[PDB]
């Protein structure tokens, strides 16, 4: 059940969930979910089905957040 | 025993106990590229999305 | 074709040792018979003075093409590449990214990625997230 | 069963072989252990090099000059193919 | 094991062709490994690896490209590969598990 | 892989000199115990083969 | 002459190593995985 | 040196020249059709010039037909395994048979 | 090559082999396909993303090298196309007593290869998300953050890229298939002195074997005689005994 | 067939297809012997292993660093 | 003891002459030609290498005061 990006972690709860460094981004709050159901599940193709379907998704948006982010930059060229 | 001269190379047969393996092992190759295939010919292309259900 | 090795000498006189051309022993007819068929020579056959550098045991010879041309071959075909890599980077052909580097919050993770103050910062922090 | 040796009677019943599917054997002549490629099978400089060419392909071996022009007879070949440790 | 027929002529040469060439990989291994003890003083992993940031880039350049050279020999790739196709004299065995 | 458990079996001292102390010691991490699958397992079957 | 040899190379394409032969299931249980996997849609469906 | 024409010698030379230049075509042609077309070629052109009684005419060709195979020589020949170049030769020698002579050290 | 009696390793000496060998065959066959990324199999599941990730790179070396990469997954998808058909279904080139003569090898031989197999049709599915999972835990492997590109690998591809190694891959393996079967006379390639010189350069193996022999090593091996000669018993002999002798 | 000149050439490892006439009683001397160590490396690595991630609690670190500090 | 070893005439005076380099050889320009380059130009090269740097390369334990990765990006397009 994710449409839009959720709210970012706080630094002392990433120390708590050992996030790795490069994933401590706005989609860091639903990694914990999954991450937790692997270790449980033994990373299988199908004991995590919609806490990865999610979090692939949180990417997408967190992808396509970028890219809009990109062309603003890419206009600010035109100016001058 | 004895070598005949001037003969063809006869359709072998040879036992079934590699025949028969064979293609049990080939056909668990297939079935499974046909299973993943239905379920990720989207994914593959990149056509769709996983959470695109 | 037959070409001896590099470094073999055209000629050589110490004293009294006899004078021979040199001969590749690794290019010895293989089904000849010899005394030592493993090494290819016949006993009490007589050696050059550097025979160490033209037997079985010495770095193995080829001679299917002249050393020259396999220069040639070799650095046309890192030649090609070189071309290949200098256009596109004279040209630019390569495409342009379709997003923004991605950014980090916490001011780039600079404290979780090795910094204990905010003047250096700049030091240790990643692609910073302004845009939160 | 593995590969069961190869004994002369093998070895002479695919020598044979060679010679029946070459048709520039003269006629009549029939193929005898005691033949001659010149004198009785009839068979040229450049005619008798094809057969040992194709013999040491069937035979898996590589005849050097020094020996295939040694070979005169279907016998020969019969006792040089059986004295070789890689004809198979 | 690459010449384990030691009494044919091409395996054996080829064998002491695999070795001399990994050897050349060794000799910058050690050079890395001592670099790595003439910066941080240690060559453990708990040790080493939690000081990379803070050590200077040239330093690690110079443990690194010795690291690289050493891979290339082992995993055989452009430069220093000569090897890996002359190794092809050991049993087939050999070949699969190397 | 799953548990996340480390082993550590440090038989004794091999280098002492001043400052550069090294064990024989022997880790499983994560990385280790990924390495040691391709290696065992295969050369089980290579040795059987 | 041309080919002599005629006699000798007719078991390389006859017999066994006929093009039929030769190319005959070269896919290894190709219609077994293939008719099991129209099972699976029976299965399932 | 000089070529003399119906000389056993000069025949084997002319048997060797006819190895080389079939078991060169046997290594770049790797289909049995496709080989003996070619190598029916080859002899006819072997057999064309069989007839010469001339020395010079013969050295030009033995010059020639050296050429021909040194430009079209295949830069990796097939060869039996167990004959000198194989993938097995040497392999496995049986040791020498002697008899081990005592020394007092 | 334990089947085959005369024991040859040359695949220009095999031919016709898929039927008298039926299980050596498919091991090859399951294996290449499995080595070539056929999609569903293992290889497909961890050489597949590497492609793409030299394009996700969005740097000048990384389209660069996609284009070496791609060649190679081309190659891969061809010179085993060559393999398994010069090997089991050309046209046989050996003699006919070793066809009568060709059979599989015992069981004990045989586990092992049906064994890893299986792990070839398998393994690799089942350990996908344990290693490339998004965000899994495997810190022994330390990733900058401004190095993460699994992201923009992932969703951010052109649609023909994703296809672009299969596509050259088996479509491509068809044609050298059909010329190898059908047209072999293109490939007859000693009389043309273009081919002749490309195809003796790459089986020489980019002639690098004979530049190290003949130039390096042999080099190296030189100046360790220049220095048996000139110095060791030639200026510190000459400052040495024979020169003090004749002093 | 050939002659192993096996009166005198006698190494570790046999030589030349070597069986021994009494070899299925010394293979169970040996059966014991990797059985007999297996089973002792076991204990050794159970007594002397120890897991590297739990010898410290954080909140024990967490002094260290401020103390160096 | 029984002259174990089958001595051959040949060997024998290759070893010989290769123990005896020394008489034959003469001080031509071509061994002057080795003789500066092993002697002189190699060791003043390396001499030089080593008194230049000795002492100007503090590397035990140097530390980074430069950022690695970059900030800002701007595209061509
Ligand atoms: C015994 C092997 C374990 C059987 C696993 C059964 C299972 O529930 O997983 C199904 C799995 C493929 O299913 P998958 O597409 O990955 O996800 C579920 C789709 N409904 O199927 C498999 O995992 C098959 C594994 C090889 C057999
Ligand atoms: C830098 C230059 C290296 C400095 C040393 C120069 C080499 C000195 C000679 C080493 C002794 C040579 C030797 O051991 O005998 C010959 C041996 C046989 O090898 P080979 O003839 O190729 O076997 C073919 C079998 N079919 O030859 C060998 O196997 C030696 C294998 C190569 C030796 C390593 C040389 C370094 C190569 C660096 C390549 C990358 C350059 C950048
Ligand atoms: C350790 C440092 C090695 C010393 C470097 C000096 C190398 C050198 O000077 O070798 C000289 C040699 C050229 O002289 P040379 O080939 O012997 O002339 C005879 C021609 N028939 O040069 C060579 O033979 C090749 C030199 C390659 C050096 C790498
Ligand atoms: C490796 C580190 C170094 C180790 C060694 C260090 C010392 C080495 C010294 C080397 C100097 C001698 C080597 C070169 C001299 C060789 C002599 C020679 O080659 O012959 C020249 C000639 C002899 O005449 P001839 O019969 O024609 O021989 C010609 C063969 N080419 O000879 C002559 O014509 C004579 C040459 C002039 C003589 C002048 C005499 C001056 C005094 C003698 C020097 C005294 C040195 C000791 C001093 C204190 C002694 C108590
Ligand atoms: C300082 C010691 C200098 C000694 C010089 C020796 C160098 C030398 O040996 O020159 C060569 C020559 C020997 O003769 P040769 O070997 O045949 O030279 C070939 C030239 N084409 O040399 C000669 O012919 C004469 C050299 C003898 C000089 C010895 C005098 C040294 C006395 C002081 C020692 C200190
Ligand atoms: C075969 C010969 C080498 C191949 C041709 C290289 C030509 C070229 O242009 O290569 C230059 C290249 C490209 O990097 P760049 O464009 O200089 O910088 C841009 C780099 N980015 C994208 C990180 C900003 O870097 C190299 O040298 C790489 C090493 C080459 C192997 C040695
Ligand atoms: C600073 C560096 C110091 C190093 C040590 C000193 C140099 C070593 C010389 C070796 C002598 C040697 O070899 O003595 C033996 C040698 C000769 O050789 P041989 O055994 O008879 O064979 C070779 C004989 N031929 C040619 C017949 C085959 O006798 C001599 O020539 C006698 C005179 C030597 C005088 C030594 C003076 C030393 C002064 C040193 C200070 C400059
Ligand atoms: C981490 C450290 C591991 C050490 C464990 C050692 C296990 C191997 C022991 C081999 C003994 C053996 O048998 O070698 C001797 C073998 C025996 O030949 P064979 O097959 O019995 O046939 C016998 C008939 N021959 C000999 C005619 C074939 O012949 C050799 O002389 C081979 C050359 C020397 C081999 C050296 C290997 C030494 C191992 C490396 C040491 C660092
Ligand atoms: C096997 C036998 C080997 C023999 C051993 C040889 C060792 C040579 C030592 C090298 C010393 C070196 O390189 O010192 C170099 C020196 C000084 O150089 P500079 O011009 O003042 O430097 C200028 C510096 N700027 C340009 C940076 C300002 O040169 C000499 O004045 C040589 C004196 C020593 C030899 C007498």
């Amino acid at each position: 059940g994710v449409s839009e990006l959720p709210e970012l972690l706080s630094h002392e709860e990433m120390k708590q969930n050992k996030i790795p460094l490069a994933y401590r981004d706005r989609c860091a709050r639903l990694l914990v979910p999954l991450n937790k159901c692997r270790k449980e599940g033994w990373y299988m193709p199908w004991n995590c089905v919609q806490e990865r379907h999610d979090y692939e998704q949180c990417q997408y948006l967190d992808f396509k957040r970028r890219v809009k982010e990109l062309e603003e930059i890419k206009k600010q060229r035109d100016a001058a | 025993f004895k070598y005949v001269r001037g003969a063809i190379v006869p359709k072998p047969k040879v036992h079934p106990g590699y025949v028969i393996t064979s293609k049990f092992l080939g056909g668990l190759m297939w079935f499974w590229i046909f299973y993943r295939a239905k379920q990720d010919y989207p994914v593959w292309f990149g056509l769709k999305h996983p959470w695109e259900h | 074709k037959s070409f001896l090795p590099h470094f073999i000498p055209k000629n050589y006189s110490y004293g009294d040792y006899p004078r021979l051309k040199p001969e590749n022993l690794q290019k010895r007819d293989p089904y000849l018979k010899y005394d030592d068929q493993a090494n290819k020579r016949n006993f009490n056959e007589p050696l050059h003075p550097q025979q160490d550098d033209l037997d079985m045991w010495a770095p193995d010879h080829f001679d299917f093409v002249q050393d020259s041309i396999a220069l040639k071959w070799f650095g046309t075909f890192f030649g090609v590449l070189a071309v290949f890599s200098s256009v596109i980077y004279i040209g630019g052909l390569y495409p342009e990214k379709p997003a923004n580097p991605r950014n980090y919050p916490f001011s780039g993770l600079a404290k979780d990625l090795g910094a204990s103050s905010e003047e250096d910062t700049l030091l240790y922090a990643a692609k910073i997230d302004k845009s939160i | 069963s593995s590969t069961p040796s190869l004994t002369k009677e093998i070895i002479y019943d695919r020598i044979v072989e060679i010679l029946e599917s070459y048709d520039n054997v003269k006629q009549g002549s029939t193929i005898s252990p005691a033949a001659s490629f010149s004198k009785d099978l009839g068979l040229d400089s450049l005619d008798t090099v094809e057969v040992l060419l194709e013999l040491e392909n069937e035979f898996s071996i590589l005849i050097p000059d020094n020996e295939a022009d040694e070979i005169k007879t279907v016998q020969q070949a019969v006792d040089y193919i059986a004295a070789q440790e890689d004809s198979i | 094991l690459i010449s384990f027929w030691f009494t044919r002529f091409n395996a054996v040469k080829s064998g002491l062709s695999a070795l001399l060439i990994n050897r050349f990989g060794d000799a910058l291994l050690v050079l890395g490994l001592s670099y790595l003890v003439l910066v941080t003083g240690s060559v453990n992993y708990n040790t080493v690896f939690a000081l990379g940031s803070y050590l200077d880039v040239n330093m690690i350049t110079v443990i690194l490209i010795c690291f690289l050279v050493a891979s290339m020999a082992k995993s055989a790739q452009l430069g220093l590969h000569s090897w890996l196709l002359l190794a092809m004299e050991g049993p087939t065995p050999v070949s699969s598990l190397l | 892989i799953f548990n996340e458990i480390e082993y550590t079996y440090n038989i004794m001292n091999w280098l002492n000199v001043e400052y550069l102390v090294v064990d024989w010691s022997f880790t499983i991490d994560k990385l280790s115990v990924s390495m040691l699958v391709p290696v065992v397992t295969v050369s089980f079957l290579v040795h059987l083969y | 002459a041309g080919n002599p040899w005629k006699r000798r190379d007719a078991w390389r394409s006859q017999g066994a190593f006929t093009r039929a032969n030769r190319f005959r299931g070269a896919l290894p249980g190709f219609f077994w995985g293939l008719g099991a996997f129209g099972v699976y849609c029976v299965y399932e469906k | 040196k000089a070529v003399v024409p119906f000389s056993e010698a000069n025949k084997k030379y002319v048997s060797s020249l006819y190895r080389k230049s079939l078991r060169t075509a046997h290594d770049w042609i790797n289909k049995t059709e496709f080989y003996r077309v070619k190598a029916s070629e080859i002899r006819s052109r072997f057999d064309a010039n069989k007839h010469i009684n001339d020395p010079n005419e013969l050295k030009v060709i033995f010059k020639e037909t050296e050429a021909l195979l040194e430009d079209y020589a295949h830069p990796d020949p097939i060869i039996p395994p167990c004959r000198p170049g194989g993938s097995k030769f040497e392999r496995n020698i049986p040791p020498r048979v002697e008899a081990r002579i005592p020394i007092d050290v | 090559i334990h089947s085959i009696i005369s024991e040859y390793q040359d695949i220009r000496m095999y031919g016709g082999f898929r039927q008298f060998i039926p299980l050596a065959y498919t091991c090859i066959f399951i294996a290449s396909l499995s080595l070539m990324a056929i999609p569903g199999l293992t290889g497909f599941y961890s050489k597949d993303i590497i492609i793409e990730s030299m394009y996700g790179e969005y740097t000048f070396s990384g389209f660069i090298i996609y284009w070496f990469a791609l060649i190679s997954a081309t190659c891969t998808s061809l010179y085993s196309i060559r393999l398994i058909y010069y090997t089991f279904l050309n046209n046989p080139n050996s003699p006919k007593y070793i066809y009568i003569n060709l059979k599989e090898n015992d069981i004990v031989l045989i586990t092992p290869m049906i064994i890893l197999t299986i792990l070839s049709i398998f393994g690799g599915y089942l350990l996908r998300d344990i290693y490339l999972g998004m965000g899994s835990p495997f810190n022994e492997l330390f990733i900058h953050p401004n190095n993460l590109s699994l992201i923009e690998t992932e969703f951010s591809l052109p649609s023909i890229l994703k296809v672009l190694p299969l596509i050259t891959g088996l479509g491509g393996g068809l044609i050298l298939l059909l010329i190898y079967e059908f047209n072999y006379s293109l490939f007859l390639v000693y009389n043309n002195k273009n081919l002749s010189k490309l195809y003796s350069f790459f089986n020489q193996k980019i002639m690098f074997d004979q530049l190290l022999n003949n130039l390096i090593l042999r080099s190296g091996l030189n100046i360790g005689w220049l220095l048996n000669v000139h110095i060791d018993r030639g200026i510190l002999q000459l400052f040495g005994p024979l020169g003090l002798w004749k002093l | 067939h050939h002659i192993h000149t096996p009166s005198y050439i006698k190494p570790p490892t046999g030589g030349w297809n070597f069986t021994p006439a009494n070899w299925k009683q010394n293979t169970v001397l040996v059966l014991v012997g990797f059985t007999a160590c297996c089973v002792g490396l076991y204990k050794l690595g159970e007594a002397g292993s120890y897991n590297p991630k739990l010898k410290y609690k954080e909140e024990e670190l967490s002094r260290w660093n401020q103390s160096a500090k | 003891g029984p002259h174990l070893l089958r001595e051959d005439a040949s060997f024998q005076r290759y070893g010989q002459l290769r123990d005896n380099l020394a008489t034959y050889w003469k001080f031509n320009r071509k061994a002057a030609r080795n003789v500066f380059i092993f002697l002189v130009a190699v060791p003043a090269g390396l001499g030089y290498l080593a008194y230049n740097y000795e002492g100007k390369t503090p590397f035990v334990g140097k530390r980074r005061t430069e950022p690695i990765f970059e900030q800002d990006y701007v595209p061509r397009k």
